[PDB]
């Protein structure tokens, strides 16, 4: 994905602000409230049943430090992001059968969680580099489908 | 569709936005614009760079016609029917781009709300936009 | 959302469908699952080979129920409440899936009543099961 | 994409079966009158108003064939399908700016008008077998944007 030295310096910056706890934990808490449907990949996490729930469950906040994770992994990669999510998308795909438009949800609310925290710090550039970013790992983690 | 606990929502948290609706629906097309350039064709004959008077006037009207929206939440296709007939019948939006001035919405309001955006409303929000974007790009009446 | 002449389109065309919206519900169901086999996932304990009795049982379901739709195509969520405390709460089936379901009920129709199937027929048809899509996939009431 | 040999023979039976003059007016007749929006890409064409003046149009039918040509160039090379539609992939993504949902719309309608011609003859392994390829022509003709 290309992106031009002053977009690289805002995403590397911004991100290193992040605390990278909750982020995740709130970002797929919200994925699962917003897209009810997502709830059924994860009945195995006990209760989901109501808003507070879902923001307290400890699974979830476990998990969520994953995603998290693999992002900031596939941040430091921008050049080659198909051989990153190799194992990924095998994973996501062949065992799981999740389809591909849930990921383009999950990298935006991605970063609706992120203009929450930064409030008037996440200004449009910003915005605008990170929108390229959570494309490139949603549309590079779902090849192994087509 | 749209529960009762949601309509209460939108209407609460949208109270809570009131008059700075203008500025909010001028960075919402702003954020747009920049972070998906392809949009930008339907706008041909705007001044498209940062803190024109078009951009910022044109908000104001799209601010102003969500408001009236949420007046009627639930006779929503009569008051809506003047948009309907413009972004549907004449321009020709295509769906998709009614999801992209949507989602540069809820970033908007979360970057200034920041207390009234929890999960439930980020939920009923998000539906409300939606029913709206189905509105204005079909052809009824 | 669907104009007076969608609605009577899809009246008089389903009408022509019929006695025999068993068999057709039953086909639909037989090429989603052949062209899109991860549609299975949803039926992990039906029997689907080639001629089942628990298929063709199921189609004559689904076809009845749009059967119900079109009856009350004005007043549709308080009709539908049931399926979409179904296939909303308790199942959680995603949206995508009923846009293959609908595909291969139109492509089942064309296969079968080859006169009726004008394009203005095929458009309000497209619309018409797009929304009872969206009333069985959300939680209301 | 991989077919075996006994859904590559249904392909090439009832495509030699196609009257290629008017399978491609139909479809993108159909597709003007069912998608609306899309018409914002031929307005170039004239009067697109009334159902029967998209049936109508002499252009729309011209056109028409040329889609269905690249259809039948893209089903004898499918093997290699990225390869085959380079150009196209540049031209409707870097001028025109028709996004790629669009096109897995034009491979339904398609298939509609397919079944509509051949009735009991479009049989679901078929139709099973057709739906691979127009997903392979339409993921590979938008690989131009990711
Ligand atoms: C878009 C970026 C995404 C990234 C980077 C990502 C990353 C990951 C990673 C690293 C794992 C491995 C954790 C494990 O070992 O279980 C994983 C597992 C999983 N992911 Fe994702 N994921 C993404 C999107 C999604 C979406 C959209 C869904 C569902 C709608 C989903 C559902 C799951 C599930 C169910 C598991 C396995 C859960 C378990 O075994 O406990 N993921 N994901
Ligand atoms: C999501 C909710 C939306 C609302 C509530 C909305 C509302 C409005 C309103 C009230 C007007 C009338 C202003 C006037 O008469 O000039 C308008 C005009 C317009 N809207 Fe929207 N709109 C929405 C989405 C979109 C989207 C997604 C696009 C394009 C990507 C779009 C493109 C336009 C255009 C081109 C005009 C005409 C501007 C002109 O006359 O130069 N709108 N909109
Ligand atoms: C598009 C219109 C649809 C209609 C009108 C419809 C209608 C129905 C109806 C009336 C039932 C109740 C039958 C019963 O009580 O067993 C039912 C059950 C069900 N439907 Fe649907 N349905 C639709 C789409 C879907 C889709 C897309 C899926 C999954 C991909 C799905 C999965 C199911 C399942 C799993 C059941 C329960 C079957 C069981 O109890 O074993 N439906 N549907
Ligand atoms: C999915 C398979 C598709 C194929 C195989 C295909 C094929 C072609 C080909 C071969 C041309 C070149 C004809 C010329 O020189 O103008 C072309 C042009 C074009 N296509 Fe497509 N196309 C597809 C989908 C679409 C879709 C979905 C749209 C719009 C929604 C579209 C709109 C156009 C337009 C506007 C032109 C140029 C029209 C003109 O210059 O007169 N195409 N297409």
């Amino acid at each position: 994905v290309h992106l031009t030295p002053e977009e690289k310096s805002a995403v590397t910056a911004l991100w290193g602000k992040v605390n990278v706890d909750e982020v995740g934990g709130e970002a797929l808490g919200r994925l699962l409230v917003v897209y009810p449907w997502t709830q059924r990949f994860f009945e195995s996490f006990g209760d989901l049943s109501t808003p507070d729930a879902v923001m307290g469950n400890p699974k979830v906040k476990a998990h969520g430090k994953k995603v998290l994770g693999a992002f900031s992994d596939g941040l430091a990669h921008l050049d080659n992001l198909k051989g990153t999510f190799a194992t990924l998308s095998e994973l996501h795909c062949d065992k799981l059968h999740v389809d591909p438009e849930n990921f383009r949800l999950l990298g935006n609310v991605l970063v609706c969680v992120l203009a929450h925290h930064f409030g008037k710090e996440f200004t449009p550039p910003v915005q605008a580099a990170y929108q390229k970013v959570v494309a490139g790992v949603a549309n590079a983690l779902a090849h192994k489908y087509h | 569709v749209l529960s009762p606990a949601d309509k209460t929502n939108v209407k609460a948290a949208w109270g809570k936005v009131g008059a700075h609706a203008g500025e909010y629906g001028a960075e919402a097309l702003e954020r747009m614009f920049l972070s998906f350039p392809t949009t930008k064709t339907y706008f041909p004959h705007f001044d498209l760079s940062h803190g024109s008077a078009q951009v910022k006037g044109h908000g104001k009207k799209v601010a102003d016609a969500l408001t009236n929206a949420v007046a009627h939440v639930d006779d929503m296709p009569n008051a809506l029917s003047a948009l309907s007939d413009l972004h549907a019948h004449k321009l020709r939006v295509d769906p998709v781009n009614f999801k992209l001035l949507s989602h540069c919405l809820l970033v908007t309001l979360a970057a200034h709300l920041p207390a009234e955006f929890t999960p439930a409303v980020h939920a009923s929000l998000d539906k409300f936009l939606a029913s709206v974007s189905t509105v204005l790009t079909s052809k009824y009446r």
